[PDB]
């Protein structure tokens, strides 16, 4: 490799612009690269922020698990939009109607749990009762003190 | 588990779908039977035909191999390439 | 429409070398040519071997040191005969019966 | 019959 | 005592030879993998001594046989607990393991790499069974992290596959997640506690264990799929059928469930905790076995089964009843794996077909693996006395007559009506019906190996758990008085599943097309969970671990 | 009448929905069948070091040579520091060690007050 | 829209692939075979009212709200092929198929092993390097100026010559090794 | 220690008179007997350290330091042979010269009985690391980094310089024997918060700190594979062992100053562990994660219990071990690729099945798998850092999510999916390449059955 296929500084007229989409590889009216802010990505091209689940399976990929060909200009985040990675895929169900119905069902679980521990089912039951001072010594009381009398009934 | 497949066996289980079909008669049904212009055939009808080829041997034709496979040594063929018959 | 007749004829050169490739691909009789190199032997290697050596550590080098096998003790019960003491534990209180 | 040869890399080394 | 200790330790140094075999080779194997099945064999036949004479007097004991390391108040030992539980779960592990890899030797045949299956399989079952009976957190984190790796290893066992690598990755993600809690509570017994062993943390009974057991609970929901760290365990069927068979229907995923069985007399003292996990569990049992009803992969069907049982079982604890959760461990190994390899039998037999909406016609077919898909199904409804009913039921009957949350009960009851409606929902697609596989018919299933391999464990699967019940001795008291209405719950309720799910099932011959609901749309997509967090927690990492993180501060600004 | 798809930044609208694929025009076409050759190019130049047997090695590709350079390398020469750049590495550059400093040194302070109170139950806490 | 031979879809491709993923998708939504076939032949009929359209305009738009249709309608997991892309045996075997080359690394006590497949290679890579300079040379004369215009391939043209590119192709790795 | 700095010596004849075929089996040969020679520091004491003479000593923290240093060199020659075979003769030896003389200068560093002999020392280990970096480097592009090394010059080493002399007028020593009994309480003053800069703002970026970190990404890619193994491994850890020694002097004003850096190693980690999620540099990835291991050690002896400590030493000998073996097995890829891209060459397992074995290893070890001494250190650190702040726990636990994630990505990437198809100079694994990953492995394997001789001189 050389210097002038490499990245260099953000193309302000047009024919450095041509230059670096025939540099790139790519149309010139395709190529827009990342907006000269200072964030230092470069002449690099903004490619559409598309993930590589999305492309053609099918298609006689050079790189079959990368989905990506040979001198294609890759996304910037590349390593991003892998296929063990982010995915930017059409759903079936839009992404906020699945937003509200996640944080509409995760919320009313959460509440409807908070209604039950606020009111609890039982048996028609008095409280179990055990003898030996409510089983003092076996709780780990002290031999030396005596306890208050537990003291339990027949019914 | 797993049997091999064979060009007479291909041949003879593509023909054998093709003849259950009610659109081609299975007497001018060859080898070699264009299903536009020797069978009377739609592109519909062809579409019909490469599913039922995917329902038969349970597997997946592309759509830009759909659009082409226009008789049935052309199945036989384009099977025979992706299932790596004769050994 | 289908394949154009270039298409036709390259995919036939193709499968003819693809079916030379895979047909080619065979074994022959002889190949791989090799290089020229107790009916219950597995109770005894694999278990009474390492039983012996299980008890020998056990025996002599775990339980000789201090709390290393800590074992809970037996449930005792009304009824029962102490083999260390030679002494029988006396029963429950009778029972006010209830059947 | 119609043993098939296995490509793989040298397990040799 | 002298030949407790000995066949103990007999059958973790017998389950090791074989690594020493496949590590010390230089010839091609006289069958390996039937080398590690009568060595897994023997080592369930060596175990089975120790729990016998555990059920004669009840003998438990402790091996602290290495001294390893003294951090100046830690004497961290080699320590291994044999207790109830391990005298219960290391038969129970070893014969499912043993009928796991004789169907192994028939389903995993066609692998050239079957040696290395069997190995990481064997390592797998070395890890668990250091799990199962470690003294100490940090043996239990040996075993845990141990059943942790050996999942990536099983889930990414076709590693040229992305997909597999995946849900490995994902698996190991939201165990690490699970981790976080495991370290804490670690971090709080060794500071507050100084210890790790578990006799000094039982012997001490802490007060303010709110903290600990939210990592413990934590460290459950990272490792048996519960809510909100649940969705690897349906990604983990991308890995072979006797991986998720094994691993991950009976005896990893457990492991959650039974670090919290192991904690008892902490979640007895503490109703925070028990509260915390009845609510997580039941919310699980709910939404797993939801998703379950509007799935078409039949081992996505039985991963969400397995993990609304998981669900069960935290219900279990959670009504401070941990016995019983054991026991519903111990009985669900057996159904749940029988149900794995019947439903793997299927999909080698229909030629790698998983989706069971290209199923059908099999009652006739392939007869064993339907009997035996039946006995399981209703193993896992709760069929009266198979062995499912021996604790699920009980569960049931111990979730009514208590002092529980109410929501929490009546989620457990729609879960356990879901359970019947799944299972005849595989029993439908899968047997009942005219068939829907492609047309060259390659159905068989007669091999020795794969029928005495489903034989056994259906021989589990009917008195397995009336076998067990009987022999363990009471720890709780089973409540055992409740009016009739109450006692016929769990019956009535799964027979309401059935009818509904009958009803469902036969409004499908039906010539109508309808538009899809959004509660079908919700449960056929996962409750959108695991389509909208994978999505955006890696994006909002990834993006923050590159212009900011790498970018801004850490090539320009620093 | 029917609920239209929303696209999102995780969920991209499907190629059949969108309305410019669905463009006839000839300068779609000129664009079209410029990607085609640019893409042709690029595959014939590949395939031509890909199967040749004098080459035994990497085929080096200089899109991913220029994609690692500008991943590594580009980063400072192309950097002008203005109020964004300053702005947004002071927001995640000193706020989360200010997060945290604070969080943190208000638990230590409590846990210090608490522990020269007498209220800190450290009585089994001799690991440390 | 992504095809290597045509840069775009016509519009009777458009249709037949539209009309092949609804009976997909229809399959997925109508599992028993013959109540699909019945919704099957109830489809087919439907876009069989509107194949004789002879407006281009008018069938673009019928066809995008048919697409309409067709996402409105879809099943969320449809039934995808074990071995197609997003199947559950999909690339399964790619960890199995090593490339060919790698049998020249081999160690010669190895490739003793199986000595007729080995010479017989020997005659493969022969065949292959008295071919590359003669496809090489068709190709150099057939390609237009500025590169070739589409990714098709021609074939061997003369007799004796080999089709160029064909290597890879022809000693790709079986689909189940 | 002069029974190990003479054969250390007597290396350079041996390399200097070797015969022209010879010079790297005999200096191999030599430097494993050294490294066997090196077993009889373990002659420790629970209340005395080894004290050999007025220059020398060693206690528990630097006897593992000494021996991990004498076991590098055997494994940096084996490293560094195969892409020097082209190289003249002369230029050869120059190269295992400057091998030699780091381990010389390593080795009479760690057992320094005075601070200002081990400050000559320190900085001594910097001119022959330079000299192989940018001598056998492959490509020297430094337009930062001489920038940096000059902020390193003015903001670390220079103040140390000064302050050690300035306790060496107030003491009257700076024997660490004498100033374990002479140490005065260093109270709250400005003075003194000047004082403790200099004495860490060295050894921060040794380590290095987050947001200092900038020159180990960029030395750890121009570097040959014996100056990355022995940045890695070894130079990286000259900053703990002066933090330990140097935090003897710094009491109690440490349980203020250390308030900053620490939070900024806390969340550092958090950084470069997902910094190493987006690495297309497979090195770079490696440095990242030798920052974000790196951290924990910083905080580890901020916080100055007896199990951060512990922690931090048994951190310090298995990430030498382990990310040496991680540059090893990035270099056995490089070797024949050609290129550093961690993408460009994957699904390796199907080509190479015992060199993605070591892979799994080392990724395993890698992200702290139990019983591993990795394991053993990031554990003791994080129940310390737990003692000192209960909710330091999630900025643990987080970081030992993304430790796993990047660990097994980079398995995943290199050795897992499908095989890159241009690329087809993937030789099979040479005996030396393996025997260079099991002679990483395997100690730090045998490690985990006997940890106590690396955790320092207060286990
Ligand atoms: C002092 C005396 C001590 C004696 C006892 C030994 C103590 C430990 C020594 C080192 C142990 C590992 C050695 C082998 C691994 C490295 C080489 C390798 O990869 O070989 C593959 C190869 C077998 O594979 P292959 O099919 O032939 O070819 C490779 C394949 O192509 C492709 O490979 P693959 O993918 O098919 O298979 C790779 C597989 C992949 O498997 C995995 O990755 C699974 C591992 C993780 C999960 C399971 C373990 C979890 C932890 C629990 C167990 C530990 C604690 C147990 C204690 C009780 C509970 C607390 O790895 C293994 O099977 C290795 C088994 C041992 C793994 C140990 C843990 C490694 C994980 C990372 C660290 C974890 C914490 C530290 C552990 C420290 C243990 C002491 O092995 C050999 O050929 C063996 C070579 C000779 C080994 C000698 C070992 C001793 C060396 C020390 C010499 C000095 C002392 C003298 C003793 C001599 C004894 C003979
Ligand atoms: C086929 C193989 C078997 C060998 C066949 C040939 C020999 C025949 C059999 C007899 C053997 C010799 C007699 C018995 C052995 C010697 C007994 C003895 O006292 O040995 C001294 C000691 C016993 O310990 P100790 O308590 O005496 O001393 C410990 C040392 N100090 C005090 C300094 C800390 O060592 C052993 O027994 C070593 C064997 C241990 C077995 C388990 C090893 C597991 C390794 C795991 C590494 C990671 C651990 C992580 C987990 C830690 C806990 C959480
Ligand atoms: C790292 C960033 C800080 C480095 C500061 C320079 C090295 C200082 C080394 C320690 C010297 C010392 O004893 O300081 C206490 C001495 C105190 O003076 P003294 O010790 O002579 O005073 C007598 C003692 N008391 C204080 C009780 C009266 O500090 C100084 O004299 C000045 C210290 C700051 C140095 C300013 C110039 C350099 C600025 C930063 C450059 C980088
Ligand atoms: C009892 C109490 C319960 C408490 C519950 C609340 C707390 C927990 C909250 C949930 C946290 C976990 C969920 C969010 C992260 C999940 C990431 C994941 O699993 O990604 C999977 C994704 C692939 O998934 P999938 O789309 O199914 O792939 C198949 C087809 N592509 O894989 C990828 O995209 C690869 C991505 C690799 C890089 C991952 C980057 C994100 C890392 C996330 C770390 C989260 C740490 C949380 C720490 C908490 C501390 C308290
Ligand atoms: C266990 C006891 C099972 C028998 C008692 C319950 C009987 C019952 O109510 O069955 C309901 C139902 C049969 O009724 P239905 O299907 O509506 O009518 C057609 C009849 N073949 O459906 C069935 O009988 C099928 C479901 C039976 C569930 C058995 C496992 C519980
Ligand atoms: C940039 C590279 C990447 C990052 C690497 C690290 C670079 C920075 C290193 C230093 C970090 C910050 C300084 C250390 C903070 C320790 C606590 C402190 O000084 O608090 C601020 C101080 C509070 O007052 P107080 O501490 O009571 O002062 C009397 C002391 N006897 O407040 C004040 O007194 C007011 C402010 C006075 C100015 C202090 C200047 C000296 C410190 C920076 C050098």
């Amino acid at each position: 490799i050389t210097k002038d296929m490499l990245p260099g500084p953000y193309p302000k007229t047009p024919e450095e612009r041509a230059a670096a989409a025939k540099k790139y590889n790519m149309r010139v009216e395709d190529y827009e690269p990342y907006p000269d802010d200072g964030m230092g990505y470069g002449d690099y091209p903004k490619l559409p922020d598309r993930s590589q689940q999305e492309r053609d399976p099918w298609y006689d990929w050079d790189h079959p698990d990368l989905r990506l060909n040979w001198g294609e200009p890759m996304h910037w985040d590349l390593d991003m939009y892998i296929r063990n990675r982010v995915d930017t895929s059409p759903t079936p169900v839009n992404w906020n109607l699945m937003c509200k119905h996640l944080f509409g069902f995760v919320a009313f679980m959460l509440f409807m749990f908070w209604v039950g521990e606020t009111y609890p089912t039982y048996q028609p039951v008095g409280p179990k009762q055990y003898p030996y001072n409510n089983l003092y010594l076996e709780r780990g009381g002290d031999p030396n003190k005596e306890p208050e009398p537990v003291v339990h009934y027949e019914i | 588990d797993a049997p091999p497949l064979t060009l007479e066996g291909i041949k003879d289980r593509v023909l054998y779908v093709l003849k259950l079909y009610d659109k081609i008669d299975p007497e001018k049904l060859s080898v070699n039977s264009h299903f536009m212009k020797d069978l009377g055939l739609d592109s519909l009808d062809q579409v019909e035909i490469i599913m039922a080829m995917e329902d038969e041997f349970g597997f997946e034709i592309p759509d830009i191999d759909a659009e082409k496979l226009m008789c049935p040594q052309e199945i036989v063929d384009y099977i025979a390439d992706k299932k790596d018959v004769y050994e | 429409s289908g394949y154009t007749p270039d298409e036709k004829l390259r995919l036939q050169q193709l499968r003819e070398l693809r079916r030379r490739w895979l047909k080619d691909q065979e074994l022959s009789p002889r190949e791989p040519v090799l290089p020229p190199r107790r009916h219950s032997i597995f109770a005894f290697t694999h278990v009474l071997i390492p039983v012996w050596i299980i008890h020998y550590y056990l025996k002599y080098h775990v339980t000789t040191k201090p709390y290393t096998i800590v074992e809970k003790k037996p449930r005792i019960f009304p009824g029962d005969t102490i083999l260390e003491t030679g002494e029988v534990i006396p029963p429950m209180k009778e029972f006010p019966d209830q059947h | 019959g119609k043993r098939l040869f296995i490509i793989k890399p040298s397990g040799f080394y | 005592m002298n030949l407790f200790s000995s066949l103990t330790l007999v059958t973790l140094i017998l389950l090791t030879m074989p690594i020493a075999a496949i590590n010390f080779n230089t010839h091609k194997f006289t069958n390996y993998p039937l080398y590690v099945k009568t060595t897994i064999s023997c080592a369930f036949i060596t175990s089975m001594i120790p729990t016998m004479m555990f059920i004669h007097t009840g003998q438990e004991m402790i091996i602290s046989n290495w001294h390893w390391l003294t951090i100046q108040t830690l004497k961290l030992s080699l320590s291994f607990k044999m207790d109830f539980f391990s005298m219960m779960f290391v038969p129970v592990a070893l014969f499912v393991t043993w009928s796991i890899m004789e169907f192994s030797m028939w389903y995993m045949h066609s692998d050239p790499n079957i040696n290395q299956f069997f190995k990481y399989l064997l390592l797998f079952l070395i890890t668990m069974l250091i799990l199962v009976t470690a003294n100490n957190l940090f043996q239990l984190f040996i075993g845990w992290e141990g059943v942790g790796i050996m999942s990536f290893l099983l889930i990414g066992w076709w590693y040229g596959r992305t997909d597999a690598n995946t849900a490995a990755l994902q698996a190991i993600l939201y165990n690490r997640i699970g981790d976080i809690g495991f370290i804490l509570a670690m971090a709080w017994f060794l500071i507050n506690l100084n210890t790790w062993d578990l006799q000094q943390i039982f012997m001490l009974n802490p007060n303010d264990s709110n903290l600990p057991l939210m990592g413990l609970i934590l460290a459950a929901t990272g490792k048996s799929a519960q809510f909100g760290l649940h969705p690897w365990l349906p990604s983990a069927m991308e890995g072979p059928t006797p991986v998720s068979a094994l691993l991950h229907s009976s005896t990893m995923v457990v492991a959650g469930i039974f670090l919290l069985i192991r904690f008892y007399p902490l979640t007895e003292n503490n109703k925070f905790g028990q509260s915390i996990m009845l609510c997580l569990g039941a919310m699980t049992t709910l939404f797993t076995a939801m998703c379950a009803l509007t799935q078409n992969d039949i081992k996505k069907i039985i991963a969400f089964s397995t993990s609304s049982q998981l669900g069960l079982m935290m219900v279990t604890i959670g009504i401070n009843q941990p016995h019983l959760a054991f026991l519903h461990i111990c009985t669900h190994a057996f159904f749940k794996a029988m149900l794995f390899m019947c439903s793997g039998s299927i999909i080698h037999s229909l030629n790698d077909e998983q989706d069971i909406r290209k199923m059908g016609g099999l009652f006739k077919a392939m007869p064993f693996t339907t009997t035996a898909l039946i006995i399981g199904s209703l193993a896992l409804t709760g069929m009266p006395f198979l062995t499912g009913f021996y604790s699920k039921d009980l569960i049931i009957e111990s979730a009514n007559t208590s002092y529980t949350n109410a929501w929490a009960l009546l989620m457990t009851l729609v879960a356990t009506s879901f359970t019947a409606i799944y299972s005849t929902r595989i029993i439908f697609f899968a047997l009942l019906g005219q068939p829907r596989f492609p047309t060259l018919i390659n159905i068989n299933e007669n091999n020795p190996f794969l029928i005495n391999s489903i034989k056994r464990l259906l021989i589990g699967s009917l008195f397995a758990g009336f076998i067990i019940s009987n022999n363990i001795p009471p720890m709780t008291i089973p409540q055992m008085t409740m009016p009739h209405y109450l006692k016929m719950t769990a019956l009535t309720v799964t027979i309401l599943g059935f009818i509904l799910a009958l009803e469902i099932s036969n409004t499908t011959h039906y010539l109508k097309f309808n538009y899809p609901s959004n509660t079908f749309k919700f449960s056929n997509l996962l409750g959108y969970y695991p389509t909208i967090m994978h999505r955006l927690t890696p994006y909002m990492n990834l993006t923050m671990s590159q212009k900011s993180a790498s970018s801004l501060l850490d090539l320009i600004w620093l | 009448s029917f609920p239209k798809y929303e696209p999102s930044r995780l969920a991209s609208l499907p190629t059949t929905l969108d309305p410019a694929e669905y463009d006839i025009s000839s300068e779609t076409r000129k664009a079209q069948a410029e990607r085609l050759a640019i893409r042709s190019r690029l595959k014939r130049e590949y395939q031509l070091q890909y199967n040749d047997p004098s080459r035994r090695g990497v085929v080096e590709d200089p899109a991913l040579i220029r994609w690692t350079c500008a991943r590594s390398a580009n980063v400072y020469p192309n950097f002008r520091p203005n109020t964004k750049t300053s702005l947004l590495g002071a927001l995640f550059g000193i706020g989360p060690l200010i997060f945290w400093y604070y969080v943190f040194k208000t638990d230590r302070d409590r846990k210090e007050k608490l522990i020269q109170e007498g209220k800190l139950d450290r009585t089994f806490n001799i690991s440390y | 829209a992504f095809l290597p031979s045509a840069a775009y879809l016509t519009h009777q491709q458009k249709v037949l692939q539209l009309y092949k993923r609804a009976l997909r998708h229809l399959e997925s939504r109508c599992v028993h075979r013959d109540k699909y076939r019945y919704f099957a032949c109830l489809l087919r009929a439907r876009f069989d009212e509107h194949k004789n359209e002879k407006d281009m305009v008018k069938a673009t738009q019928l066809l995008r709200e048919a697409e309409k249709e067709f996402w409105h309608g879809q099943h969320p997991q449809p039934y995808i092929f074990p071995e197609s892309p997003g199947g559950t045996s999909y690339e399964r075997y790619e960890c199995y198929k090593v490339p060919e080359w790698c049998l020249d690394d081999w160690h010669p006590s190895e490739k003793a092993m199986y000595p007729d497949y080995f010479a017989k290679r020997e005659q493969w890579k022969k065949l292959r390097r008295e071919s590359w300079e003669r496809e090489v040379k068709q190709l150099q004369e057939e390609t237009p100026v500025g590169g070739p215009r589409t990714e098709a391939l021609p074939p061997a043209r003369k007799q004796g010559d080999l089709p160029p590119l064909w290597w890879h192709i022809v000693t790709r790795p079986r689909e189940r090794p | 220690m002069l029974k190990y700095i003479i054969p250390t010596m007597m290396l350079m004849p041996l390399t200097w008179l070797s015969k022209n075929s010879m010079i790297w089996i005999n200096t191999t040969l030599h430097s494993l007997l050294i490294s066997l020679t090196s077993l009889l520091l373990l002659n420790q004491f629970g209340d005395n350290s080894l004290n050999f003479s007025l220059t020398f000593f060693s206690d528990s923290l630097s006897t593992p330091l000494l021996i991990l240093t004498m076991w590098l060199l055997p494994l940096m020659l084996m490293a560094s042979q195969h892409h020097l075979s082209k190289e003249n003769l002369a230029r050869k030896k120059l190269f295992i010269s400057m091998l030699i003389l780091l381990q010389l200068f390593l080795i009479m560093t760690f057992t320094a009985t005075e601070l200002i002999f081990f400050y000559i020392m320190f900085e001594a280990t910097l001119v022959p690391t330079l000299i192989i970096i940018t001598r056998w480097g492959n490509q020297t592009e430094r337009l930062n980094a001489g920038l940096y090394f000059l902020f390193y010059t003015l903001a670390g080493s220079l103040p140390l310089l000064v302050a050690l002399i300035y306790i060496q007028n107030t003491m009257g020593s700076l024997n660490f024997l004498i100033l374990q009994y002479w140490v005065q309480p260093m109270p709250n003053s400005w003075s003194n918060t000047f004082m403790w800069l200099a004495c860490m703002m060295a050894f921060m970026v040794k380590m290095p700190l987050y947001g200092l970190h900038l020159w180990l990404p960029k030395a750890h890619v121009e570097a040959p594979i014996a100056g990355s193994m022995v940045l890695a491994a070894i130079l990286l850890k000259l900053g703990g062992y002066g933090m330990m020694r140097i935090t003897l002097l710094l009491n109690p004003i440490t349980d203020f100053m250390a308030y900053p850096f620490i939070m900024l190693s806390l969340w550092g980690m958090i950084m470069t562990s997902s910094i190493c999620l987006r690495q297309t540099d497979l090195k770079s990835l490696i440095a990242y994660s030798s920052v974000s291991h790196m951290a924990l050690v910083i905080v580890a002896i901020l916080i100055q219990t007896p199990w951060s400590y512990m922690g931090a030493t048994a951190l310090m000998i298995a990430h030498g071990l382990t990310s040496s073996m991680l540059f090893c097995l990035a270099n056995s890829n490089y070797e024949r690729v050609h290129s550093r891209t961690m993408i460009l060459a994957r699904g390796l397992q199907t080509l190479l099945p015992l060199m993605a074995a070591w892979w799994l290893l080392a990724s395993l070890t890698n992200l702290a798998l139990p019983p591993s001494i990795n394991l053993i250190g990031e554990l003791f650190v994080v129940m310390s850092t737990f003692s000192w702040s209960n909710i330091t726990i999630i900025l643990m636990g987080l970081n030992m999510v993304i430790t796993a994630l990047y660990s097994l990505y980079m398995l995943i990437t290199t050795q897992r999916g499908k095989h890159t198809h241009h690329i087809n100079n993937i030789l099979p694994s040479f005996t030396r390449e393996n025997a260079l990953m099991s002679l990483h492995m395997l100690p730090l394997l045998l490690l985990s059955l006997n940890p106590k001789i690396i955790l320092g001189p207060l286990y």
